[PDB]
């Protein structure tokens, strides 16, 4: 792993607070509480 | 006893005892069963304080967090002088409450 | 080495008499977490193997009759007899059994006669 | 616990205020 | 699980690094505290006995 | 009752080596820890050595340390001490004795040998 996983598992951080995305990956290696966003996914254009 | 050689070849039910450094004269303690711990009346004196069992997982309360350069979330500016940020007021009279944080310039 | 020291280095008393045995050590012998005197008194008779007396400077064995009377605490220590008795003539020690103050020491040791 | 508590309340309405209602 | 020679000399240097107080959990087999290994065995340590393993 | 019964007595010429027996029975010889202590003629008694049976650990006096080795044998439960370069200062009686240790904590010398004397 890398990024903010790749340092959280390296001991080097204690808890990951940023806008992270639930997915099944992490629930396995990782821990989470309740999430405090609720949204999806979408496109952006320009006009 | 029963002697019974496992399929290590091992014989097993095998009785232990427990022994205790009480200022460096050996002390029964316990025993162990063939799959139980039997302690005696002898007191569990340990190094340090009480004789019940110390909780040796400490704790922390100081936390590193880590956090990402996210636009509407976490935001990034050099410091005025040393250190220091400026006190920037809201339109609502809300001081903006910023922290120092440590991080690369760049990739 | 903790200096024991004991106090007559000998004595003479009628049958039916009250005496007394002092232990001094260099040292306090008392362990302050479990606030117990690490010495020990003792009978030695010619001809045979001291004999347990009194342990801790204030319980008697089982076999000690209750007219010996240990006392004292830290450094000084005393070993008194209520009644003495002709048996009772023997060449008394007080000995340390600290562990942490090792090696094992004994006093001067207290002749007594009748 | 402390994050429910936090939502239960209208305190995601003010951090909302802050910065998210807010429009340029 | 050592031998006495690596249990004494590990003995020996936590003593100097004082890691004996309050709170350690301590935990060693039968082969770690006899010889000279026992003579640096810090007080309040916890052993196992073999029983009728050499009569 | 527990019984500990040493060897006779030894006429050695100075600077040989003795080795003194001292059988024990009657107690736990495994899970007890027996002493030798010097004591010549008119003197005190001075501690030379402890042994462990169940784990063969050694301490000897720094006095005797290179001078008086212990081995012990579990099939006879009999310690040893085996006294080398010995000098006239060696002339002086030699006693096994087992410790009464109670509930978990010594109490003192509980069991005691005949005595043997080196000459």
């Amino acid at each position: 792993w890398n990024g903010m996983m790749g340092e959280l598992l390296s001991g080097q951080a204690d808890m990951i607070v940023a806008p992270l995305t639930i997915n099944n990956e992490r629930a396995q290696y990782i821990e989470f509480s309740k999430p405090f966003k609720y949204q999806g996914l979408t496109i952006l254009v320009k006009k | 006893g029963r002697v019974e050689f496992n399929e290590d070849g091992d014989r097993k039910f095998a009785n232990y005892s427990i022994m205790n450094l009480q200022n460096r004269k050996l002390v029964q303690v316990g025993i162990y069963n063939g799959t139980h711990v039997i302690p005696n009346d002898r007191k569990i004196i340990w190094p340090g304080g009480e004789t019940e069992k110390p909780r040796g997982y400490q704790m922390s309360t100081r936390l590193k967090i880590v956090t990402i350069h996210q636009e509407p979330f976490v935001y990034v500016k050099p410091t005025m002088s040393d250190g220091t940020c400026k006190e920037e007021f809201t339109v609502n009279g809300d001081p903006v409450k910023k922290v120092i944080c440590t991080g690369p310039n760049d990739t | 080495d903790i200096v024991m020291t004991q106090s007559p280095s000998s004595l003479a008393v009628t049958a039916g008499e009250k005496v007394t045995m002092r232990c001094k050590s260099s040292q306090s012998l008392l362990w302050s977490v479990n606030q117990n005197n690490y010495l020990s008194w003792y009978q030695q008779k010619q001809g045979q193997p001291p004999k347990l007396l009194i342990y801790g400077a204030s319980i008697r064995e089982s076999w000690v009759p209750d007219r010996f009377t240990g006392s004292g605490s830290g450094t000084d220590f005393t070993l008194t007899i209520s009644n003495v008795h002709a048996e009772d003539l023997a060449v008394y020690y007080c000995q340390h059994n600290h562990g942490s103050f090792l090696p094992y020491t004994f006093g001067g040791g207290t002749k007594l006669e009748i | 616990l402390s994050i429910l508590k936090s939502h239960e309340n209208g305190f995601m309405e003010d951090l909302d205020k802050t910065w998210v209602r807010y429009q340029e | 699980s050592a031998s006495e020679d690596d249990a004494a000399t590990v003995y020996r240097a936590a003593a100097m690094l004082n890691m004996t107080g309050s709170g350690y959990v301590w935990l060693v087999g039968e082969r770690e505290i006899s010889g000279n290994a026992l003579r640096y065995a810090p007080d309040g340590i916890i052993g196992l006995q073999l029983i009728n393993g050499k009569n | 009752q527990g019984q500990m019964q040493q060897s006779g007595a030894e006429l050695v010429k100075p600077g040989a080596s003795v080795k003194l027996s001292c059988k024990t029975s009657g107690f736990s010889f495994s899970t007890s820890y027996i002493n030798w202590l010097k004591q010549k003629p008119g003197q005190s008694l001075e501690w030379i050595a402890w042994i462990y049976a169940g784990t063969d650990g050694t301490s000897y006096n720094q006095k005797f340390t290179d001078k008086a080795q212990l081995t012990v044998d579990t099939s006879s439960s009999t310690a040893y001490m085996q006294f080398s370069s010995l000098t006239t200062d060696d002339s002086a009686i030699y006693y096994c004795a087992r410790e009464g240790i109670y509930y978990g904590n010594y109490a003192g010398f509980t069991y005691w040998g005949q005595g043997t004397l080196v000459t």
